[PDB]
């Protein structure tokens, strides 16, 4: 639940100033419709 | 004039050995394009290393060490030459013996050496440098404490791998005092060293807590200089990756109001770190989520979720979503989030291109829906009020589109949301 930082920031370097689904897996999947 | 100097340095006469070492040190000090390469390639480093031994004048030891230090404070490869000449143990043993001018040179040298990589850092420690270095923080000479602190922090720096904890942790007592210094540079570097030490396992965090550091760090979050804020904020944030008890010490020290201040820093990255830090407190127990709310942190967090830079928004979304966890056992929390207008920004974030965050965002929206549903079932209404807020903010459409996301878990939670609350 806790998250460590992406990287350890440091004095020298610190400066302060994706895929959709296939088609394979889209007719083989159950897409619930709203009502709207 | 140089092949000559190489020979004047090799003379067995002590009088000329000095004169030469002094000329080397001087050219090595030119501000513009120091001749570190040329002096190294004339072969004279191992000769200068000899001039730093116990069996040598106080004035010659100084000049050889100052010349070498100018070398060791150049490029990674010019530092390497000095290390390969076995200069470190004699730098270290000069911290005991030498006068104060000398101590300041060697400590700087060892700082530059320790800062080159995690290898050279470990190596300085293996040579038992920690012990003498701590011995310097008696000196009451501002510039030497300043330098010793700079070096000390470089001995603590680096996570992969960590330095040897049983050695660097002996510096906590000294640092704990140093974060009370009135010298800005000292204070800054002491804070860095703490940020590194606190970045680690629960044993390390507890060490930091047991010397009483966290009270002072919290005080330093409101320092005028962002140079102090940044590493201080970081140390505090690392402490709160710890357990509920550890987190509670920082809250008890007054961190939530300091965090308020930082959520309006002019620097974007201070705001990002403050969001992160708060998010690990809303990740904590139910009292601590309420403390966050009572410190009026939600409203700026929400405002950052709508308008901040992307990296900052993600951190704010974590802070807000983690807080909705505790809505299943305290529904006032969810009600207040909703009422502070967090639905439209959470919705609008679903189209960010980060599957980590989309997931968190949908968990926040599900928790809002779950409490909006148990609100209408508990008092016999025919509408989920939150479901309609999400709908009117174009978030149903956005959640719907998440079924077309490659990650199965995203599709699955999204599918579940449209069925359960939009059927």
């Amino acid at each position: 639940a806790k998250r460590v930082a992406d990287a350890q920031i440091q004095r020298e370097t610190y400066d302060s100033n994706t895929k959709v689904a296939s088609s394979a897996v889209m007719n083989r999947r159950k897409i619930a419709m709203p009502k709207r | 004039e140089l092949p000559q100097m190489t020979q004047q340095l090799n003379s067995d006469d002590m009088q000329e050995q000095l004169s030469a070492t002094v000329k080397f040190r001087q050219i090595l000090s030119r501000e513009h394009r120091p001749p570190i390469d040329v002096v190294i390639q004339a072969g004279v480093v191992p000769r200068l290393v000899e001039f730093m031994r116990e069996n040598q004048p106080e004035m010659l030891q100084l000049e050889a060490a100052w010349a070498l230090t100018n070398i060791a404070s150049g490029t990674s490869a010019q530092t390497k030459v000095v290390v390969d000449a076995d200069a470190v143990p004699l730098f270290i043993q000069l911290l005991y013996t030498g006068s104060v001018e000398v101590k300041e040179q060697a400590i700087w040298a060892l700082g530059n050496v320790a800062g080159d990589s995690t290898d050279y850092r470990d190596y300085v420690l293996q040579c038992n440098a920690m012990e003498p270095i701590l011995g310097l923080f008696n000196s009451n000479k501002p510039s030497l404490i300043r330098t010793a602190t700079w070096t000390l922090s470089n001995l603590c720096r680096g996570k992969k791998p960590q330095p040897d904890w049983s050695v660097v942790s002996q510096a906590l007592p000294t640092l704990a005092k140093l974060i009370y210094s009135m010298d800005t540079e000292t204070l800054v570097d002491a804070c860095w060293a703490i940020s590194y030490l606190s970045d680690g396992p629960q044993e390390a965090i507890q060490a930091v807590i047991d010397v009483r550091i966290p009270k002072r760090l919290v005080e330093l979050l409101s320092h005028e200089s962002t140079l102090v804020q940044t590493p201080a904020l970081r140390a505090v944030g690392n402490i709160v990756t710890g357990n509920d008890l550890q987190t509670q010490v920082v809250i008890n020290a007054g961190v939530l109001p300091a965090l308020r201040l930082l959520l309006s820093s002019p620097k974007e990255n201070i705001k990002k770190e403050a969001c992160w830090t708060i998010s690990n407190i809303t990740a904590g127990n139910t009292e601590q989520i309420q403390a966050v709310i009572d410190a009026n942190l939600i409203p700026p967090l929400v405002k950052l979720l709508e308008v901040a830079e992307d990296k900052t928004k993600k951190e704010a979304c974590w802070a807000i979503s983690n807080a909705s966890s505790g809505g299943l056992q305290r529904p006032d929390i969810i009600r207040y989030l909703v009422s502070q207008g967090c639905i439209k920004p959470l919705c609008d974030l679903l189209e960010i291109a980060d599957n980590r965050i989309i997931e968190v965002t949908l968990d926040a929206l599900e928790n809002i829906l779950k409490m909006g549903e148990a609100d209408k079932e508990a008092r016999g209404l025919n509408i989920n009020e939150n479901a309609d807020f999400i709908e009117k903010a174009g978030g149903m459409e956005k959640i719907f589109n998440c079924q077309q996301n490659e990650n199965d878990k995203i599709y699955e939670k999204a599918y579940k949301i449209i069925e359960t609350y939009f059927g």
